[PDB]
């Protein structure tokens, strides 16, 4: 059960609440776990940090002993060089089309011959539902169409971990469950690791092989879908079938009205 | 990653985009001199299907004989997830 | 109390940022780019200098009808109109043609590379680049700064060249002056290797801190689309006053 | 069952595809009616007909006989002081904070006193979920925070008709649990008009008096979820529970590999 | 043939647009502003004047440093030093104030007048503001507009103010130039009534084109991050070709 | 929309915004000579409560002494679906 990340124990305020306080994760080589939870973490904020772009600050994080803000640069931009994302309303290449927007890692990372380079730009589109609107300006597209591209580009080079930041955004429900098709035919096929963030718990418990739900700082409950459901704290029961029942700022303000001035 | 001789082409054990360009020129050069095309490509020891092993296998018939005259064997029960993957139907041979 | 500890420590997240927009300089220059480089880098020629080339000579055209027109008229009043071709040259060689191009370069160019670098920043188009696997540092900056050293001398020359024949079409074709007293007025006056070159050298570093400035402040901005307007000014402003701060060292150097 | 909006028939291309070809909708007054259906309707692109920002081309839209696009640019400022609308990515007035994103159309339209105004102020952030959030910069956000705050200046007035655009997106689920009962709560103690467009099937026909799913020009299903359920054509069916059976672009170019060039 | 129609069908559509400007012109100014219209007409005077003074002050102190650094120099050989006083005034009173004090107000303010209303447009903060409704030609154009028209001949005295005091400073500071002959060389030559005036006149007409044509073509424009510096240049190129353009016909009206 | 006599100040069939600026101020002065303030405010003829029934009825209070002396009956059976739309207790007189 050898990891790929191993986070060791973490603090960080970036908005000076509590967040993410002493925690520790591992992402097993070749399962989908799914990092669900409710509003109170920040979004992808973790996965900033395992891309390194935010300070963990008293955390520890270790990609297989190569620690992330010890190496260099360049051996950044080589770690960079492991992983796909698509982002949370997905950034697209504006101006470039969608010929050019998939295409972008993959010219960004050609190592063969010039004909085997186009070779895998052909290939590429017709291996991910495409090659059939390669031109459209990515001006005339939606949420649904957002993700959609990005998510081409995201797989582009087959990557050792591969995140995901809510695809279930904007999709229809059949495309939705081609899409949770579309997820997993890949991981058992080519033997990846993936990580995705959301909050739709009927098609994720039933994709992920370890979930982690998070509430404010710490762990609320981890390990595979059965136990986990089996072992529901109760802050997991309410979580599940959304029973109204819960510690979360419904209001904020709990001060009384008749004695409260309206400026 | 090597093909080897006894008239039949085998792509064996990798494709990792370093590489499949000095074998599909020389692999190609056996395949000018195997006339009408009996030769049998053996995928099943590819073992590491990922659309690049897509590329070269078709890319010797791009300019080569019959359509349908190079044979090959057999998906290694990973690259057929893949087929419907692209919606995909009888494309190569199911030897 | 607290605004004047505001409006004081402002310096100093300012110099600080400064001391970054340095060390992010040397960590452009100081690698050897890469193939592919040149490609874009022609592109940003046809994206900075190409289009820039339209402007300056309509500004260029302007100047020198304006300056050949009213000082001969006061001049003229004594015995020189032979001077003429020399007072249009030596202002504009050694003294605007610096400093007059860069503000017309400061605004349009000046601006354009912010705006683009601040177009990657609003969208996390920079974000994802990163996160893909490139460093803008080597990709979408030093082919933008590579361009905007090389074109600035490009265009000054440029516009100062149709900055002396327009004063030319003011004075033969409309004040009647004599052509061999023109151009032999100049010919005596202007050397070429003391005002032509440097009035070249001080195109250079008229090119370099209008450039780079124009783009670390695209890059080190909060992606806010109120404030990278606030970041625009600071180009222009911390242009224009350095380019303006750097003509009366180098006026002291040269000559003086 | 006297209506608000009254639509005539409809052409419409701005992408020049099919898009809304001879389709004619009506929106009781009183009911809550969600415009979902799959990615083949421009998104909203419907509410901007009833915004009147793109022009309906053979169309014909009636608001109570006094017509968009007839009328003057003075009375459509009258008549968008109807409506409020959450729009799709939420868009918040980034350089002012919470307090005044929200206070925004309560300010643009005063026609109180002086502290009747500010009494209103001090009312609405009580009345939302809210009021101790004030003046934080809308920088700190995502997007389960970005709809809520964006839906606090959509019921800012009471309006006689208001749009929701998918508010369902970023939501946990109990704090979704907790939306679709704000939605309705408001519903049946104001008497208002709401049109909601969004996909989760669930909780949407739970909440609806009346659907309509369209395809890519045209009604695949209307009416009441009761008959509308019962009386399923073929397109849905598969929509209801996501069956991997439809006439979608999964691939879009369905030509051969062995005859295809690689550019 | 193809390029070339195609250049022309650009033209075209560039015209046509460009008038429409004009129907958004009158759409602004003939309609009485509300309550709440002057509290941000005074932030707009905020954002774009008294954000404006800091630049135009070092500027003018340049100018005057040079103008009469030069020409003295080769006027002192004949009889004339004490016409130095004359030759600064009017040529920046009629000649330069004019037209240097807009060019680098369309550098500043002319860009952030766009790229404010650049923001509203791709995250579609217009869009809602039409749709909660208001509407932003009263909204957020009209105290944009109406503060642009006032802020310039605010600046552009204040400009050649420190312009004349600027050459004051290099010439009885260090080339010892008599105080007297200075100041009543230019009482003799420089009426009020048609050089400071009618250097007023030209600044006005040098607003409105400037400022108007940067509202709008921060307005109509595609929401793409890229093209938003396409238009940053349209206002920049047909500013300064109307900014040089109109002074061609105002000092001919006024004097010739 | 009116407020009447007989020391009770009723709220009847409307608030809307165009209003309760006359009627509070003149509404208030009733309650000035309301001593001890025993007068009962009927909110179940409010028939549109919409926040801005949140508004004057306190706005008296504001001005008045007593805390919960001034006295009010009842919610017209839609206003109560606000009060735990904020979450709310027990807060005006429930009569
Ligand atoms: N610049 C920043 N970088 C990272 N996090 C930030 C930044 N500014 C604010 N934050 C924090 O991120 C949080 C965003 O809320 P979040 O937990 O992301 O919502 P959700 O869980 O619905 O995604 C805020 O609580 C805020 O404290
Ligand atoms: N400027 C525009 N205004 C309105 N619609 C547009 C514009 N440009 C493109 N479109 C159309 O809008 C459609 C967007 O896809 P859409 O149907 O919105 O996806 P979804 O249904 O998932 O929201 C595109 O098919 C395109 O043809
Ligand atoms: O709007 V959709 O986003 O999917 O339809
Ligand atoms: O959690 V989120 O809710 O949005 O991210």
């Amino acid at each position: 059960t050898q990891s790929l990340i191993e986070v060791k124990n973490l603090s960080f305020n970036r908005g000076e609440r509590v967040i993410y306080d002493n925690i520790s994760l591992n992402i097993r080589r070749g399962q989908i776990t799914a990092i669900m939870g409710p509003s109170g973490t920040g979004k992808t904020t973790l996965l900033r940090l395992i891309g390194g772009q935010l300070v963990p600050d008293q955390g520890e994080v270790l990609l297989d002993g190569k620690d992330i803000a010890q190496m260099s640069r360049q051996e950044l931009f080589a770690a960079r060089a492991r992983m796909g994302m698509l982002f949370q309303s997905g950034a697209l290449f504006t101006d470039m089309s969608v010929y050019e927007n998939v295409a972008f890692p993959i010219r960004a990372h050609t190592k063969l011959s010039e004909n085997l380079i186009a070779e895998l730009v052909a290939l590429k589109l017709e291996s991910v539902g495409l090659r059939g609107t390669e031109q459209l300006m990515p001006t005339e597209l939606s949420g649904g169409m957002n993700r959609r591209v990005a998510l081409a580009r995201a797989i582009a080079l087959d990557p050792d971990l591969i995140m995901y930041d809510e695809p279930f955004a904007g999709q229809d429900p059949i495309v939705k469950g081609v899409l949770t098709r579309l997820i997993r035919s890949l991981r058992e096929a080519l033997d990846l690791t993936t990580i995705i963030v959301s909050h739709d718990v009927p098609e994720t418990l039933s994709i992920a092989d370890y979930i982690y739900v998070v509430a404010e700082g710490k762990i609320q409950g981890e390990g595979t879908p059965e136990e986990l459901q089996a072992y529901a704290s109760p802050f997991v029961k309410q979580f599940l079938t959304g029973s109204a029942e819960g510690p979360v700022e419904y209001q904020f303000s709990h001060q009384a009205y008749l004695d409260n001035e309206v400026r | 990653v090597v093909q080897y001789l006894n008239q039949e082409l085998v792509v064996s054990g990798k494709i990792d985009f370093e590489n499949a360009e000095q074998q599909y020129q020389a692999g190609l050069a056996i395949i000018k001199k195997q006339t009408s095309f009996p030769l049998i490509v053996d995928l099943k020891q590819l073992e590491h299907g990922n659309t690049l092993a897509l590329a070269v296998l078709v890319q010797w018939l791009r300019q080569t004989p019959q359509k349908s005259g190079l044979h090959f064997k057999n998906v290694p029960e990973k690259m057929l997830k893949i087929i419907q993957a692209c919606h995909l139907q009888e494309d190569l041979h199911l030897v | 109390m607290n605004t004047i500890a505001w409006l004081g420590r402002l310096v100093i997240e300012r110099i600080r940022g400064i001391g970054v927009a340095a060390l992010m300089l040397l960590q452009i220059i100081f690698s050897l780019p890469s193939a592919g480089g040149f490609g874009r880098f022609v592109y940003q020629m046809h994206r900075v200098g190409v289009m820039s080339l339209l402007i300056i000579t309509v500004s260029g055209l302007f100047i020198g009808l304006v300056l050949g027109l009213q000082g001969y008229s006061i001049l003229v009043n004594v015995g020189s109109e032979s001077m003429l071709g020399t007072m249009v040259s030596l202002t504009l060689l050694r003294e605007l043609a610096p400093v007059v191009a860069a503000l017309l370069f400061a605004g349009r160019a000046g601006s354009a590379l912010t705006a683009e670098i601040g177009s990657m920043k609003q969208s996390e188009q920079l974000a994802s680049m990163e996160m893909i696997g490139v460093d803008p540092l080597k990709q979408i900056v030093s082919p933008r700064l590579w361009a905007g050293i090389v074109s600035l001398p490009m265009l000054t020359v440029i516009f100062a060249a149709i900055g002396i024949v327009g004063g030319k079409l003011v004075g033969v074709d409309f004040l009647g002056v004599d052509e061999g007293s023109f151009w032999s007025g100049m010919q005596n006056n202007v050397q070429f290797g003391h005002d032509v070159v440097n009035g070249i050298i001080k195109s250079i570093v008229f090119a370099l801190l209008c450039t780079w400035i124009a783009v670390f402040q695209g890059y080190a901005c909060d992606p806010t689309p109120e404030g990278i307007a606030t970041a625009m000014t600071r180009t222009v402003v911390y242009s224009s006053l350095c380019v303006l701060g750097f003509d009366f060292v180098l006026t002291a150097v040269m000559f003086g």
